[PDB]
């Protein structure tokens, strides 16, 4: 109610922002793939950041929306760069860890925790 | 002439009174509750939007050339609305004495950078992003300086676990430094220590 | 006290030693459990009672300040004896 | 002149360890020929000498044991073979050895020190030193 | 008060003479021959080097290294669970668990140190009002598994044992300042 | 059910499970992910090995603070092996050779130390036995190594019921004897196959399946005398399978036919080497006889695991043949091997 | 004499070579570096027992952690390790890096070394004394003497 922006009037001049970083993203994932050696498809890549987009999709705030689009741009300026290694890039998938469950009966099995 | 207890004196407290009168009159768009504490140490306390016109003032001011940062800070306060308490140390070279200029931030209310200033805030900019999440307008860089690079988080908030949230180790099947979720063989033990008696009646918070 | 178990494992003065079926007796293999013969219990045991003149009297470890805070012992009791609460140290008066 | 004067004190060095065997088993296991005087042997066979004309690193030297507790120490020479006794002489905690001035007798003292000990059985294996703290239900041995 | 390091009063004296001498400072390399002696002066020194394992660095009885549990002279075990040594120990090394002995004293059923917390700065025994638990002389426990420096009462209880000869002589020398 | 062998934590590290295992052929290429897979979410693992301290080093990691013991053995010294197994709930072999020594055979591999092994948990009271036998495995066949093994998986039957018996096809991994062992074939200038490759079949699964189909195998109810076929999917032709290979490592392909007889003497005198051979006779043999049609049994997806293509997972191996000019090209460059049902 | 005999001692002497001449990395993180270079200093010389610094890692044998390490510096640690070339080994010095240290319950350490590269031997202090340092390399030394490779090579 009534508070200040950030680089945003309101909603659609964000989402604005919001598709050039996908567009950046879209743009650098193959260059990445070739550069450090991952051991992974184009596809799955973009498909990663598609998922890490929808992640927050549930957001209607300009201002959360304006300082997720500065995270995403400081992580693709260290990506773009190779700052980052093939760890941190592959840290996205969860190669290792296990699945957690979704089901009632199985952390029923193993835990107490909901 | 009591060796325990440490000496006072009278000149630096009315000096920085005095200064801190000056400061108030002649920048009053911007200031709140100037104070100068027992140990002598002046405290201005600025609305955001003051940040530059103050520090350019206290730069470049003839009675008043505090050209050199110490320190950029943040203290995240959970209490108060606007948690970060955005503290800049400053000292003159001219008059051989210290100041304290103070804001306050927010997650989603961020404050002009100061580089145009003093270019040593840089660093410390970029440390307090990593730190607290307070974003700063027009800044060069502010990418993380301390932290991890695939890193979710700012420390130094106090809804922020000591222990974090990842955790490392180095897995044989992939073949790199895979991050997993935290999970420690022995529980960091805290301890209530804060006795239940009042020992400073000075700052007896009353209800 | 270094009294061993069925299993044939030494006991510590904490009555501790694996339970037959625990598979934490692997660690021990090819190796051994490090446990003290030197029993605190048997060798506080095997100290005379001191007696005293007094009623009251004061016990530190011996040294001074290598022993530990000078406490007092009442010894109006002849049911039982004192006994210092740092040390294990046993009084009576006749 | 002075240059014999050294040469001498070479030679004196040289022909100080016995003979060729024993001056080789002391040259070839600690890398000096240095004499000094001894000060204390061990119950396990070292042989803690001296010379105080020597710098202060230089002034206290032990010569170990060829056999400790069953390891053939000729060569598998290590510092933690020096017992408690002599700990505080060697590190120059101390200008008091042991022969003089000896430490307190306590009946829970080790008489044998060992050494270190971290690849070979006799090591030290951790554990939890308590006990159960929940004890569970043993149901009968009988139906109904 | 200062003072200047690298400026010279001023210029403009010069002669054949002092020319001479700058122009043989250069064209022989006489300010690097000197450099050269300096080092040649070294090559005749007794150096500063020790037979480590047969003659070592000297020490305090202050020194603090490995950890042991003492006892009295009666063979009485030290320690009375006061658990104030692991509220004060900044790395939170070390894990007390206490009960009753059966005689009715107060003892630990526990007392570990993790010795890869350890920060080795004598808080411990400087807050033990028993001087139970000290930081003995001993710097050459190094071992091939992270597993043996997980150390326990029985350990803990065995360096008391061993090093009571070097640590009740170390104590006696360093009490009166503390 | 003693009280520390029950499950407890989130499925990780610095947690427990109750998987007390004693693994015998962990200083591998099988039993390094098995191991992996096991203090990855919790178990202690007792590792016996008569190699060298240098190559136990690896897995010295890859376990909490005493959840990893070594303790030395020797197949030939029985109470080598009670001692390992006194303590453990499951026993998992993966012992094996690709070559026969002066000490040991492969009767005295894949039949003797299992039979041992078995009797030494059937006396101790353990409740599983996990034996890794092969998907060809078969009384019936033409290599030492297969028939052995098909004996081994009935004598550890005969000898240790309520056991299980997984039978996987040639694996394939970042350190194996498959994918590079038909990738140093560049370095001689032609790759010789039977019959062109063509008239065999291959199967390959990959070490991570396996893995995680034997740590979970060791906790599923099920899986007590069931016999299982860790193939993996699409099933190939070794002609495509080598073309694939020699694409994904972009260095060339010069195949060309060969008899079974004359490649058995190269096999054998590449065999003649006191170190770790290249090439042997039942190597070969093994290589050119196709895999079964694995659908009479269950395999992974009936254990929880779904089984890895090898166009996902074989650049990662591969990539280190590669040269300079393509090691910095992707999975999606190399047109894919012709799958076959048959 | 014996073929096993033969063995032993040809192993023995490859063990002396690997043991006498040891070249570790300059790497050196935290405090516990400077006792590393204390023990480079002319009290405990290093190369009087034949081990010089290489700071290559291609070039270098063993490498002592010497100081905290992070979850920012684990990736160049685990680089570092794999390009040197076998036999090598790994020294553990100091609390911060056996374990945690004093920093064990922090969001940025990994809660030891041995989290991430496989440890000859561990080196316990905060930090330990350059003589302390010297026992753990003649304790690796020692480790070394006894590796009977070609031994089991003869037996498989
Ligand atoms: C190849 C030709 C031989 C090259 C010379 C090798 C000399 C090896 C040698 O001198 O051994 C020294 C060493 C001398 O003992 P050491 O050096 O190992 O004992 C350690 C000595 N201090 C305590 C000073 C560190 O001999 C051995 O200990 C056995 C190993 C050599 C085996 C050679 C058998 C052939
Ligand atoms: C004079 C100075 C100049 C010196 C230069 C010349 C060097 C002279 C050295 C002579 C001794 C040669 C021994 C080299 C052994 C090195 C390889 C090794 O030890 O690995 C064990 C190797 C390998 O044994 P392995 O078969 O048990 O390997 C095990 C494999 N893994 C690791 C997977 C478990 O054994 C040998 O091959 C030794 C015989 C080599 C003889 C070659 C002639
Ligand atoms: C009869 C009439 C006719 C007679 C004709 C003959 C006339 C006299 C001729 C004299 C000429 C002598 C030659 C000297 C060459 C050196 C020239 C020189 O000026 O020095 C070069 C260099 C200068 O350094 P800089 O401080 O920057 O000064 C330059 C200012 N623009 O300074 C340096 O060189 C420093 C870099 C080199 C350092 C290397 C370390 C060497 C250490 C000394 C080794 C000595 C042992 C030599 C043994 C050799 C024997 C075979
Ligand atoms: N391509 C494959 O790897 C396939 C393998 N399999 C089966 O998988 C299992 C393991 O495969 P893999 O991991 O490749 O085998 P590896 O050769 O990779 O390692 C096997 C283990 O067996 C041990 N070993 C071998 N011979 C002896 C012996 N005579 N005495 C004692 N220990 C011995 C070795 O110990 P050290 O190395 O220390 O001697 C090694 O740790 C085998 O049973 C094999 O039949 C089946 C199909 C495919
Ligand atoms: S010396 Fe310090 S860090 Fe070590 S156990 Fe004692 S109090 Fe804890
Ligand atoms: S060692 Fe000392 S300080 Fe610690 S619990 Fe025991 S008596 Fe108290
Ligand atoms: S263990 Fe102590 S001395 Fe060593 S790096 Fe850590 S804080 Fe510094
Ligand atoms: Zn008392």
């Amino acid at each position: 109610t009534s508070v200040k922006p950030i680089f945003s009037r309101d909603l659609n001049e964000a989402k604005r922002r919001v598709r050039e970083l996908y567009r950046a993203w879209y743009r650098e994932v193959p260059n990445t793939v070739h550069l450090m050696q991952l051991d992974i498809t184009v596809k799955q890549g973009r498909d990663k950041v598609r998922e890490m987009f929808m992640k927050n999709a549930h957001v209607t705030d300009p201002r959360v929306v304006d300082l997720l689009v500065i995270k995403g741009k400081m992580e693709l300026q260290e990506t773009i760069k190779v700052w980052k290694q093939r760890t941190h890039v592959m840290r996205f998938f969860h190669e290792t860890e296990t699945p957690r469950p979704k089901d009632f009966l199985s952390k029923f099995y193993m835990g107490h925790d909901p | 002439k009591r060796p325990t207890v440490r000496p006072r004196s009278d000149v630096t407290h009315k000096q920085l009174s005095a200064f801190g009168e000056y400061v108030a009159e002649i920048l009053p768009k911007y200031v709140q509750q100037v104070q100068v504490s027992c140990l002598d140490e002046l405290e201005i306390c600025i609305h955001p939007d003051g940040v530059i016109p103050t520090l350019t003032f206290l730069r470049d001011h003839t009675n008043a050339q505090f050209k050199s940062l110490a320190d950029l800070t943040a203290v995240d306060v959970p209490t108060r609305q606007n948690r970060f308490e955005i503290v800049y140390n400053l000292l003159s070279l001219r008059f051989n004495s210290r100041i304290r200029v103070k804001t306050y931030a927010d997650e989603l209310t961020p404050i002009d950078s100061i580089v145009s200033v003093h270019i040593a805030a840089n660093w410390y900019e970029r440390e307090v992003w990593d730190m607290f999440g307070v974003f700063f307008f027009n800044h060069p860089d502010l990418r993380r300086i301390l932290t991890d690079y695939g890193f979710e988080g700012h420390p130094f908030r106090k809804d922020f676990p000591l222990t974090g949230y990842v955790e490392l180790r180095y897995d044989d099947e992939v073949k790199r430094v895979v991050a997993e979720p935290v999970e420690l063989a022995q529980e960091f033990r805290k301890f209530d220590l804060n006795s239940p008696w009042e020992a400073f009646p000075a700052y007896r918070q009353p209800p | 006290g270094v009294q061993v178990s069925p299993s044939g494992e030494k006991i510590t003065h904490t009555g501790q030693v694996y339970d037959e079926k625990d598979y934490r007796r692997v660690r021990f293999v090819d190796r051994q459990k490090e446990v003290n013969e030197n029993f605190a219990i048997d060798l506080i045991a095997q100290q005379p009672v001191n007696e005293v003149e007094h009623r009251i009297i004061a016990c530190d470890g011996g040294g001074g300040a290598l022993g530990h805070p000078k406490v007092y012992i009442n010894l109006d009791k002849e049911t039982k004896t004192g006994t210092c609460g740092y040390c294990g140290l046993q009084f009576k008066q006749h | 002149m002075e240059l014999v004067e050294v040469l001498k004190r070479g030679v004196q060095q040289v022909t100080g360890h016995g003979g060729l065997r024993g001056l080789l088993r002391v040259f070839f296991r600690a890398n000096d020929i240095r004499i000094g005087t001894l000060v204390g042997e061990d119950k396990y066979g070292n042989k803690y000498y001296e010379d105080n004309k020597q710098f202060f690193g230089r002034h206290r030297w032990v010569i170990y044991t060829t056999e400790m507790n069953g390891k053939n120490t000729f060569w598998d020479v290590d510092g933690s073979m020096v017992p408690p006794e002599w700990h505080r002489w060697l590190h120059c905690m101390t200008d008091d050895p042991p022969t003089t001035n000896p430490p307190t007798a306590r009946k829970f003292i080790w008489t044998n020190h060992k050494f270190n000990v971290s690849a070979t059985p006799e090591q030290y294996v951790p554990y939890s030193t308590t006990r159960k703290k929940i004890h569970e239900w043993v149901p009968p041995s009988t139906p109904y | 008060t200062y003072k200047y390091v690298n400026k010279k009063e001023q210029e403009s004296e010069v002669d054949m003479k002092s020319a001479t001498d700058n122009a043989a400072r250069i064209l022989m390399w006489t300010e690097l021959i000197r450099g050269l002696g300096m080092t040649l002066s070294y090559l005749f020194r007794e150096p500063a080097t020790i037979n480590y394992p047969f003659e070592k660095g000297p020490l305090s009885p202050r020194f603090r290294g490995e950890h042991a549990l003492r006892r009295y002279p009666s063979g009485e075990e030290r320690c009375i669970a006061c658990k104030l040594c692991e509220a004060i120990c900044p790395a939170q090394a070390i894990t007390i668990e206490a009960e009753p002995r059966a005689d009715g004293s107060r003892r630990t059923t526990r007392y570990d140190i993790d010795m890869t917390k350890c920060i080795y700065c004598g808080f411990c025994q400087e807050a033990c009002p028993v001087d139970a638990i000290v930081e003995g002389p001993n710097f050459e426990f190094s071992t091939e598994t992270h597993e043996e420096l997980l150390y326990n009462k029985e350990k803990l209880l065995n360096n008391g044992d061993k090093w009571e000869a070097e640590i009740a002589a170390n104590i006696q020398a360093d009490y009166l300042y503390r | 059910l003693h009280h520390a062998v029950i499950p407890h934590g989130k499925g990780g590290r610095s947690s427990v499970s109750g998987v007390v295992a004693t693994v015998f052929g962990a200083t591998g290429f099988l039993g390094r992910y098995v191991v992996n897979h096991l203090g990855r979410m919790g178990s202690q693992v007792i590792i016996p090995y008569r190699c060298d301290v240098y190559d136990i080093m690896h897995l010295r990691l890859m376990g909490d603070l005493g959840q990893l013991t070594f303790l030395e053995w020797d197949a030939r010294d029985k109470d080598s092996i009670r001692k390992a197994v006194q303590h453990s709930n499951v026993v998992i072999n993966l012992i094996g050779r690709e070559w026969e020594t002066r000490n040991f055979d492969f009767e005295d591999v894949f039949v003797n130390i299992p039979r041992a092994i078995a009797q030494a948990s059937k006396e101790a009271g353990v409740e599983r036995f996990i034996h890794v036998s092969h998907l060809n495995a078969s009384m019936k066949s033409s290599s030492k190594s297969l028939r052995s093994k098909a004996v081994g998986e009935k004598e550890v039957r005969s000898v240790f019921p309520e056991a299980i018996i997984i039978r996987p096809s040639d694996i394939f991994g970042r350190e194996d004897r498959f994918l590079n062992h038909f990738a140093n074939y560049r370095w001689f200038l032609a790759v010789p196959l039977v019959s062109l490759g063509f008239k065999t079949v291959k199967q390959p699964v990959y070490v991570a399946d396996v893995s995680k189909g034997i740590v979970n195998a060791t906790k599923d109810p099920d899986a007590v005398g069931k016999t299982f076929a860790f193939t993996g999917p699409n099933r190939y032709l070794l002609f495509h399978l080598v073309k694939y290979i020699f694409g994904m490592t972009h260095r060339t392909f010069i195949p060309y036919p060969l008899p079974l007889f004359v490649y058995s003497w190269i096999g054998k005198l590449f065999g003649l080497s006191p170190f770790e051979p290249w090439t042997t006779k039942d190597k070969v043999e093994r290589i050119h006889i196709s895999d079964v049609m694995p659908t009479d049994l269950p395999g992974l997806e009936d254990l929880g695991v779904q089984p890895t293509p090898l166009e996902l997972k074989s650049i990662e191996v591969l990539r280190r043949h590669r040269t300079y000019r393509w090691l910095s090209s992707e999975i999606e460059e190399t047109k894919p091997a012709k799958t076959v049902n048959y | 004499s014996r073929a096993e005999y033969v063995v032993t001692k040809l192993d023995d002497l490859i063990n002396w070579a690997r043991r006498s001449s040891l070249w570790p990395m300059t790497f050196g993180l935290a405090c516990c570096a400077v006792e590393m270079m204390h023990m480079a200093a002319p009290r405990y010389d290093m190369d009087r027992f034949g081990v010089v610094f290489r700071a290559s890692p291609r070039q270098a044998d063993v490498m002592i952690v010497a100081g905290t390490l992070t979850n920012k510096m684990a990736p160049a640690l685990r680089k570092v390790y794999d390009q040197m070339p076998e036999p090598r080994y790994v020294v553990s010095m100091g609390s911060c890096a056996n374990g945690g240290g004093y920093y064990h319950y922090s969001y940025s350490v990994v809660r030891g070394c041995d989290r991430i590269v496989p440890v000859d031997i561990y080196v316990p202090g905060c930090p330990p004394t350059a003589e302390a340092l010297l026992y753990g390399i003649l304790q690796l030394q020692r480790k070394i003497k006894r590796e009977q490779k070609l031994k089991i090579w003869y037996r498989r």
